[PDB]
């Protein structure tokens, strides 16, 4: 040919394997889809001043890099490690603010809804991810460095840049791949009339968390359904201790004062038409005070009369005979 | 298997062993909702899409519930 480089190629940061190019052909046609330092330089042609550089390769990977790549991000689409590298990329220019010690991504390409993603994760004590690569940038971002972490969250979400997203499923899609660090556990009482009664057990994290209802009452309340034998089956919830309780449902309008002495430490709000895109905001309960934190911009309030969708309250102690 | 999908209420045919995603494929042929849009919820857990039946206990005339996605 005409010269010939040698580069470093990984999916994971820690296994390198060494390629051998020439500047005859682009990355792609070469070797694949690749990154360096952060840029994607796949349909460029090498030059002799990246010799020994390293490069993140996102598609053609060998059988031992597909084994890497499933032990640190766990079973994947084929689209997802290329759309992470370019999310980290997209998400390069935001800015992730700290007011009195609390963390706030500013506003930028309707990314309000991760604003209340990160900030209602960020009160969640004892949660670890059971995903390397998630719980590797957890750790970054509870440092201070956030990229990894928003950018892997977009890419298991299948988040797009720049349009609009659902806060809540964001959410507890994330949370599906986490595990609680302490003792947590919901007992449901089950009966019907036919079968008989029958006590199921939740334990960890998903005895933290309640897609459906929006306060502990509606929790607490009985519900009914139809039992595998055909007719009505009840069920309540009669033991719950926790460290927190994350209760998530549908944008329902309330009015939210300090002076009843709320519950619930933090919830999130949709503002808008729900058939119409709407923007998040996070507020936290603090010094008998309502603190909005809208994407970087902090208010105070006494009332707010707004559609709440997550609620997060303290740690449970409850037991009922039922 | 019959199961019952709150939106109305319908109802599909299913086995312990489908996928979340492959129920959400039925909710799309007879409803037209397309996958990515569909949030079911179970137990007050929302199932994702990698995941069977089977790993949500999800029985015989289970009732499963489904929100749409906001935004989108
Ligand atoms: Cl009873
Ligand atoms: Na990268
Ligand atoms: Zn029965």
């Amino acid at each position: 040919q005409q010269l010939t480089i040698e580069v470093l190629v990984t999916v994971d940061g820690v296994n390198f394997r060494t390629v051998v190019l020439n500047n005859k052909n682009t990355y792609r046609s070469q070797l694949g889809c690749v990154f360096f330092n952060g840029a994607d330089i796949s349909d460029t042609i090498p030059d002799e001043k990246q010799n020994g550089h390293s490069l993140y390769l996102a598609d053609n990977l060998t059988a031992d890099e597909t084994k890497a790549l499933k032990e640190l991000y766990g079973p994947v689409d084929p689209t997802f490690l290329h759309r992470f590298y370019s999310l980290k990329a997209a998400v390069h220019g935001w800015k992730m603010v700290v007011c009195d010690k609390v963390r706030s991504l500013k506003l930028s390409d309707n990314n309000c809804y991760l604003n209340a993603v990160i900030m209602t994760l960020d009160l969640l004590k004892d949660i670890k991810f059971v995903i390397p690569a998630l719980q590797h940038a957890f750790m970054k971002h509870k440092g201070g460095d956030s990229t990894d972490f928003i950018a892997l969250i977009m890419a298991y979400g299948n988040c797009t840049f720049g349009a609009p997203d659902d806060a809540s499923r964001l959410l507890h899609t994330v949370l599906a791949k986490a595990e609680l660090c302490c003792s947590a556990r919901m007992v449901w009482r089950e009966w019907c009339n036919v079968c008989g009664i029958k006590d199921v057990v939740l334990q960890g994290l998903k005895a933290c968390c309640y897609v459906g209802v929006q306060t502990v009452e509606d929790l607490r309340a009985r519900m009914t359904y139809v039992c595998q034998c055909g007719g009505e089956r009840h069920r309540q919830l009669v033991e719950h201790t926790t460290p927190w309780l994350l209760l998530s449902g549908t944008p329902n309008e309330k009015l939210v004062t300090t002076s009843t002495a709320p519950d619930f430490v933090a919830f999130n709000v949709f503002q808008g038409i729900e058939t119409a895109v709407g923007h998040y905001v996070h507020a936290r309960l603090k010094g008998g005070l309502i603190l909005k934190f809208d994407s970087g911009t902090v208010s105070k309030t006494s009332d707010w009369k707004c559609k709440v969708t997550d609620v997060l309250f303290p740690g449970q102690k409850y037991s009922s005979d039922c | 298997m019959r199961i019952f999908v709150e939106t109305l209420t319908i109802t599909l045919e299913v086995e312990p062993s489908d996928t979340i995603e492959n129920v959400k494929a039925k909710i799309q042929d007879k409803e037209g909702i397309p996958p990515d849009q569909q949030r079911l919820i179970f137990f007050g857990q929302q199932l994702e899409d990698g995941r069977t039946l089977s790993d949500y206990n999800i029985v015989k005339y289970s009732t499963l519930h489904l929100i749409l996605r906001l935004n989108s």
